[PDB]
């Protein structure tokens, strides 16, 4: 409803060590610049979940957040001859990446951010496997996942991957199986928590809750329109505050309302909240949750 | 196991050939009547030409009498599960709204849900509100949205395909062998006509039919068997009967397609606030699979299976008298060699006289190739046809008699030498 | 049901007509004319799925039950006599012209 | 709702290896789907019939209601029934999706 | 009117298309595990001279 | 999928004689280029079976391969002196050659390879049967038939034309006759073998058998976009091999993949490997299989 699609809570970062030239407009993400990792998560047919779940953090903002670690390499270059940790995830996982693109960043097992990168002067592929010669590029990198993360603190380490019926997927080794297993590249779901590994899902229960948290609200100022304006200078109840902001029920409820005394307005964030995820019955609170297009191999025999 | 009993001879007026090269070459194109033979007999055809060994036969074996099943209309079905996704949302949320889950529609794909994707399965969408206020997650007094995403998934391996039967066809096997050696099994019902290399093939004249099969719906398991159900066929779907989800073939039901068709309010919902209990009322098919099963005896007739052919087939006491016809669409035989000599003998002669059973003859044929060895009496009223081999074989076939006291000199030959064989024997009275 | 054999001759079938064709039955597959059954066009009217089909990988099996008009006609045909009448053909022209008894007393 | 069949419900709690004890039930060939796969009913002894003139009516909350009449089928003034919708948000709120009787107000 | 019958063309025959699948991998003809497809064209025609009006 | 329906594999010629004006643009046969002898094969309408099974080769292409022989004389003289060898099976082809041609090419009975070449300044006429005099002219031929054929070295002389109530199609006599014969221009297929005669059929049963040969697979190389690349120069198993290519499972299967040290990607051709027909009873392998519209003669009564 509230056109806040630009709007990135938190420290608002597009960048990862070894394509840092877009720091200039990257760091941070306002409401301008051309940032070449961000664009494509607000096309309308491409990531429809960034788009319904706008108010949240991405993985690269989680990593810069310190809630995701970074992989070893960071950057797995595409030129070392023998292979590199980095392949046999990235060839089991069919993906598609458009024209003009060098890095490609996606979650591993462990857990961690990889990323895979061109040489200069090269460029990627239809699906961003493999790196082939070619305009300019557009120095940044391309979300090959679906998945989403926030700030919380919630373990989850004696949780793994149950997928009833199903031999090997992905990277992980869940039984040995030996008749017909049926392969096939199709989505699928996954919710890494803290200190885990890549945990598959079947099935998919999230709750929304409202949240009080000062990442989770916004306030706008009316100049002679709208402009952004920090909610960090806002009041507290029974405390002191430098600037004033108003707002309604969700905002009065857990600051202070000035009335007219207040020179911007604020209202809770349209697709924000504690959103929690149902597995094995408890409701845990997850940190990367998404869809990937992986090697699906079924038992049929 | 026996040869052939009823013979008969092809008419010049259906055959025209020539020779070219030394090689007689005959063609078939008319259309000959010939009365079909018992349980276990067969009827060949004798086709001459211009000389005495040039002959290639025509037979036809008669399996038993079976009374096959009319099938009209049949649906795919089997087990199916359902699979639910909740996401509870706010009021003033997006589209979780009180405008919006009301008239919810079931086609209607879901913002919240727009990441799963285009499925050509069957699924659904609905939208159970729920109690707001901050005692749930919610900061409005309006009641929340619960986007629910329900899609059907097969766990079974196999499909049944559900068949009914409005009446009962006389059908009857028949093991047809070629003028060369191509042997082929067809079957024939009531009028029907079968289409072979050599022409095609129909039930002539027939002298059993019954009828009473409305009331009984059977189910087809490719692969383990049949199954008998004692009720009529299942026309619409709805809950809580046998056939509520239909399709069109098997891979449609190990998929769960929305090309099938199923009933209205057919995936119960519980929800619970943020729980979601969603379960089905389906019927597994395999239950009754496992109750009844073919063979079963119901009222006076036993019903079964078919041998090796896929298809219902039901048992009694019929009769045996019966006629066919034999269509030739112009079908050319060429013979290049010739066949060679060999010896006759008599064996044993076990059966009835004045019957259709007729008589179990065993003779023993030595000779030193392939051919056909063939026996005729001196007025022109019995024939013997049995193929010969290499070595020493003994063969025997069903021959008809009225007399119990058995002893005619016969002429067996197999290249153009005639030599005689009294063969003698006592039968039993049989009607 | 009667069935017309323009230069052989009649049948006579002791059952009622079939209007939806059905089937596994006399009369599953109809047209128009003679043109129509004689180079099969696809304006005639026929049963669904009639054909059975048997795939085996590299081969391809395909037998059907269809009835052979000819065989019934083979086995009823003009004259017969059924409960009281005597049912023949025609007599010239075409038609089926049954025998009964009676006198005349007509005026045109 | 109404009940056109009885079938000979049985309930089974369920007590897994670990621990977990569920309440579920069966009826002639129903099939239910658990943690540790599923169960059926594989043989049956009852299942009457005789309630197709019989509409019950479901209070969630405070009980049930048996009536002794056919299911209603053509929303009409004057019978139980003349005025239905599809949820109960529907009726709370009176929704104009739901059915109704075609001029069911008396004016004056 | 699949494409592979595409040197059919058009035809006034009462003819059906039907799509039979099979088993995949090495064993048929196929470089991939998936099931095979088998495309259909069964035609009708008149082995006859003549023709009975019922 | 797999658009290369003019990548044709093998040498590529589509040139025949008395018209090899066009081995510049005909010789061999690439994505450019501009050969009167192979457009009308990818016009949509006319050949729609070459288009179904455009990864093999041509009449012409199995005649400069070796697979089939050439009649005696092979360019029918248009202009010669009360008959041609080559009328009977041209007057009972009915086809549809366009304006400005000048040659046309088809199969004769023995199965060798049939054509007819009109001499400057003529050219054909509305169905190829004549010639007149004319703007500028083709430098091509075009082909009568909806043939194809392949690579093979099976026998199949002891096989001849055994059709079901025909008495003479074509030119071939087949049984003998004299009552009602009924003269129409039907559709007739043909599949010719190898040291055989042009038999005729009456029903088409293909399969496709995919194995390692490397005729049926595409190997592609990036430059500064797609540029076709010589599959020659692809290194075996345990073999040799200069430049270094990869692909999918039956690409990688024969060859070396090197994940991504390899400079050109290649993957299995749509519709190729072995394709079988079923005849007397039994599957065979033939070197010419199509359709042609000519005289259908059947017993009408």
């Amino acid at each position: 409803e509230d056109p806040h699609l630009r709007n990135r809570p938190g420290k608002g970062h597009n960048y990862i060590d070894g394509m840092t030239q877009e720091d200039a407009t990257c760091k941070p993400v306002t409401y301008a610049g051309a940032c070449s990792s961000f664009d494509v998560l607000l096309e309308k047919g491409k990531f429809p979940l960034f788009q319904s779940y706008a108010h949240h953090r991405t993985l690269l903002e989680a990593v810069h957040d310190t809630i995701i670690a970074k992989a070893d390499p960071p950057s797995c270059d595409l030129q070392s001859a023998h292979g590199n940790p980095c392949m046999k995830e990235k060839l089991v996982m069919k993906t598609h990446c458009p024209n003009d693109y060098q890095s490609a960043h996606y979650l591993n097992n462990d857990g961690k951010m990889a990323s895979v990168k061109c040489p200069p002067k090269y460029e990627l592929t239809e699906d961003c496997n493999f790196c082939r010669q070619m305009a300019s590029l557009k120095k940044g990198s391309y979300p090959l996942q679906d998945l989403f993360c926030q700030s919380s603190e919630d373990d989850g380490s004696k949780l793994k991957t149950k997928m009833k019926g199903v031999c090997e997927v992905g990277v992980q080794a869940l039984k040995k199986c030996d008749g017909q297993l049926s392969t096939a590249h199709e989505v699928v779901p996954f919710a890494v928590f803290k200190n885990s590994k890549k945990v598959y899902l079947d099935k998919l229960d999230l709750k929304t809750e409202e949240n009080l948290l000062p990442d989770s609200f916004v306030c706008f100022e009316h100049k002679g329109e709208l402009k952004s304006f920090d909610i960090s200078q806002c009041p507290k109840i029974g405390g002191h505050g430098s600037k004033k902001c108003t707002g309604d029920a969700a905002f009065c409820s857990a600051y202070e309302c000035t009335a007219q005394y207040a020179n911007a307005y604020c209202s809770h964030a349209n697709g924000s909240g504690i959103v929690q995820i149902q597995v094995s019955g408890v409701w845990k609170k997850p940190l990367c949750v998404g869809y990937e297009r992986v090697v699906v191999k079924r038992e049929l025999s | 196991d026996p040869g052939c009993s009823e013979l008969i001879q092809a008419s010049s007026r259906i055959t025209t050939c020539s020779t070219e090269g030394v090689n007689t070459k005959c063609r078939l194109s008319g259309t000959a009547l010939i009365r079909a033979g018992s349980v276990g007999a067969e009827a060949c055809l004798m086709l001459k030409g211009v000389k005495e060994d040039q002959t290639k036969f025509l037979k036809i074996k008669t399996v038993s009498s079976e009374l096959s099943c009319r099938e009209g209309q049949s649906y795919w079905t089997g087990s199916f599960s359902p699979k639910c996704l909740s996401s509870r949302r706010c009021h003033l949320v997006g589209e979780c709204h009180v405008n919006r889950c009301l008239s919810w529609r079931d086609n209607e794909t879901s913002a919240e849900f727009s990441f799963v994707g285009e499925s050509t399965t069957m699924r659904e969408n609905k939208c159970f509100e729920q109690c707001g206020g901050w005692g749930c997650g919610c900061f409005n007094v309006n009641p929340s949205c619960l986007f629910v995403h329900t899609y059907l998934q097969s766990v079974r391996k196999e499909a049944l395909r559900v068949f009914n039967c409005i009446d009962w066809v006389h059908k009857l096997t028949l093991e047809i062998t070629d003028f060369d050696g191509s042997v082929s099994t067809i079957d024939l019902g009531a009028s029907s006509s079968r289409f072979t290399n050599w022409g095609s093939v129909s039930l002539s004249l027939d002298a059993e039919g019954i009828s009473g099969s409305n009331s009984f719906s059977f189910i087809e398991s490719p692969g383990k068997g049949y199954a008998i159900v004692d009720e009529p066929f299942s026309e619409i779907p709805r809950q809580g009967f046998l056939g509520e989800i239909r399709c069109n073939s098997e891979s449609s039901v190990l998929s769960a397609h929305e090309s099938c068709l199923r009933a209205p309010n057919l995936i119960s919902y519980k929800p619970m606030i943020d729980q979601l209990e969603c379960t089905t009322n389906l019927i597994d098919p395999f239950v009754v699979f496992e109750r009844g099963s073919l063979p079963q005896t119901r009222n006076d007739k036993t019903f079964a299976a078919s041998k090796g052919n896929r298809g219902v087939q039901a048992f009694s006491k019929g009769s045996v008298q019966a006629d066919l016809t034999l269509m030739f669409d112009n079908f050319e035989v060429d013979f290049v060699g010739a066949a060679v000599s060999c010896d006759a003998a008599f064996l044993n002669l076990t059966g009835c006289y004045s019957c259709n059973a007729g008589a179990r003859v065993c003779l023993s044929i030595t000779s030193t190739g392939t051919g056909s060895l063939s026996a005729h009496n001196k007025d022109g009223s019995l024939h013997i046809v049995l193929p010969s081999e290499n070595g020493t074989k003994d063969q025997c076939q069903i021959l008809h008699f009225t007399v119990p006291e058995v002893e005619e000199e016969f002429m067996y030959s197999c290249d153009g030498d005639e030599r005689p064989l009294l063969v003698k024997g006592t039968l039993i009275a049989i009607d």
